[PDB]
């Protein structure tokens, strides 16, 4: 392809986006400006990403492009790079493309990111075997068969159809693979790339990770969203420094006990009672324990790096082992059994403190936490010891503010009444138990809540 | 508040990242879904507005990633809101500023 005489250069590039760009790369005032082969020529990269590009006719010209990025357009037909062979890398994410047979003979591409498109097949993909990173995340692929020849592989990303990983077998100067999102329940293919360093896996249906014990190379795993229960195989993976288990089925993290690289650990949503087997992981600054059968959290007092840690929906009444963990920035434990807040008074550094579906009935342990940015305090709830029956039976109200004042009842249950400090009930006849409620907005810090809840007195 | 029932941690992206993108970041969750199925959504400079789609979300898992290499020393900072709705398009959080912060 060359141009034979002076041509507009908007008749050149049709798509009106295009050859507006040109027109830039060229050094041209207007797209009816004039250019020659000898012009196009000198086109060696060309970054035209986010452009409302739909088509690229007119690139076929540019004979001497070793670099493009088209990401991020609405291009459908890529013909004109049939012939582009001095391409090394193409970045082409998120278009519309469903046919990539035009680069097929683009042999000298190290490089080839096209994710987010329509693809199903990627058998034009097959001699392209200088290809050091290729993403095809976010596609419809259901068969690599195309990359089993593609051995200088080093970066890898596909979806979303795949279950059958065969086509792996050889590629072991894999370094990086992202499988997330596929089908995938048999990884036995994986123990052949000795080279990985980072595995991305989340949302297949994985239950076996024995193919995982000799990539002692690894260290980033993610496999949230599997069906995982025995972790034994990751005693092996001691250079992991971020791992990923959360959505699983696990309860045994005895395999996890001497993996002390950890900086990040996922275990959320999973079957975990017993966390003694992480209290040697003191490089962890994020840990996430949410959605689990904790109640003894007492080892986690040995993390004292930690500056995120989730805990929500446990069985969790003694929160005091996080107080030591004075880097907290972040702390959530909505839904457990918590009262005592008094020891969250040596959190200075905490800006996010989610606290809802509790039983704190006293807010003024945190009145100096004023880093807060995002506070969460909703929904408390707790039931009184049993006092005795009168009919005229009166509690005093416990409920208090971060300023110490006695936040007043919102309702009160069977017509009782209340003047400060006392609620007071005038009960006919017995009945089995009285209760209030309340609701309070507040701030402290800069966070903003509604302090609430129901209070249940069960009567003698 | 505006807290409501977000979970989210900090985020950081070193620079010169390498392959393969999208690379995740963090997972951002409402515990809204307890009580239906909840889809996420990311607007704001780097999201939906120039230079769109820098950070992306997986709207069904929550996974917030990022689709190219950053560079520091072009733009260190993003403000991005994550937006939470039900099946039925309703909000079940409040719009959530996030910060993304580019790193050495
Ligand atoms: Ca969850
Ligand atoms: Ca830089
Ligand atoms: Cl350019
Ligand atoms: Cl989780
Ligand atoms: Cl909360």
């Amino acid at each position: 392809a060359t141009i034979t005489q002076d041509t507009p250069i908007n008749q050149i590039f049709t798509d009106t986006a295009l050859a507006e760009k040109m027109k830039t790369v060229l050094g041209k005032t207007n797209v009816t400006d004039t250019v020659s082969q000898t012009d196009l020529d000198q086109v060696t990269t060309l970054q035209a990403d986010r452009l409302g590009i739909k088509s690229i006719d007119g690139v076929e010209y540019l004979n001497n492009l070793t670099q493009i990025n088209f990401s991020n357009n609405q291009l459908t037909d890529i013909t004109p790079l049939k012939n582009l062979t001095k391409l090394v890398d193409i970045l082409m994410n998120n278009n519309q493309i469903a046919d990539i047979t035009p680069l097929a003979n683009l042999t000298n591409l190290t490089g080839l990111t096209l994710f987010n498109n329509q693809i199903t097949d990627i058998d034009p993909l097959k001699n392209l075997t200088n290809l050091n990173r290729l993403e095809l995340s976010s596609n419809t692929i259901s068969d690599i068969s195309a990359l089993s020849g593609l051995t200088s592989l080093q970066q890898l990303s596909f979806g979303n159809q795949v279950t059958d990983l065969k086509p792996l077998a050889n590629l072991t100067t894999l370094e990086r693979l992202d499988i997330s999102s596929n089908k995938v329940s048999d990884i036995s293919v994986l123990a052949k790339l000795t080279n990985l360093e980072s595995l991305i896996a989340t949302n297949n249906q994985i239950s076996d990770i024995t193919p995982l014990g000799i990539l002692t190379n690894l260290d980033e795993l993610s496999l949230n969203g599997n069906q995982l229960k025995d972790i034994g195989t990751l005693a092996s993976l001691t250079n992991l420094t971020d791992l990923d288990l959360a959505n699983n089925q696990i309860s045994n993290l005895a395999p996890l006990s001497g993996l002390t690289k950890l900086t990040e650990l996922k275990l959320g949503a999973n079957q975990i009672s017993n966390i003694s087997p992480l209290a040697g992981l003191t490089a962890l600054t994020n840990l996430e324990l949410n959605e689990n059968q904790l109640e003894d959290i007492s080892p986690i007092s040995n993390l004292k790096n930690l500056t995120y840690l989730t805990l929500y929906f446990n069985n969790i009444s003694d929160i005091s082992p996080v107080s030591s963990l004075t880097k907290l920035q972040r702390l959530f434990f909505y839904n457990n059994k918590v009262s005592d807040v008094s020891s969250l008074a040596n959190l200075t550094n905490i800006n996010w403190l989610s606290a809802g579906h509790n039983q704190i009935s006293d807010l003024t342990p945190l009145a100096n936490l004023t880093r807060i940015t995002q506070l969460g305090l909703n929904d408390q709830a707790w039931t009184n010891a049993p006092v005795n029956y009168k009919a005229n039976v009166s509690i005093p109200n416990t409920v208090k503010n971060v300023t110490g004042a006695l936040i007043a009842p919102a309702t009160i249950s069977d017509g009782g009444s209340y003047t400060e400090p006392d609620i007071t009930w005038n009960l006919p006849s017995y009945t089995n138990e009285v209760s209030y409620t309340f609701s309070q907005p507040v701030t402290i810090g800069k966070g903003t809540t509604t302090f609430s809840g129901t209070v249940t007195q069960p009567l003698k | 508040g505006p807290l409501g029932s977000w979970v989210i941690p900090p985020i950081s992206c070193p620079e010169n990242e390498k392959g393969p993108f999208p690379k995740n970041l963090v997972q951002i969750k409402s515990n809204k879904d307890k009580e239906g199925k909840v889809f996420y959504s990311i607007t704001g400079q780097g999201a939906d507005t120039p230079p769109v789609g820098v950070f992306i979300i997986e709207r069904e898992t929550g996974w917030l990633k990022v689709t190219e290499p950053l560079d520091r020393e072009r733009i260190a900072t993003y403000t991005l809101f994550s937006h939470a709705v039900s099946s039925n398009g309703n909000a079940v959080e409040d719009p959530m500023e996030i910060l993304i912060t580019v790193t050495d």
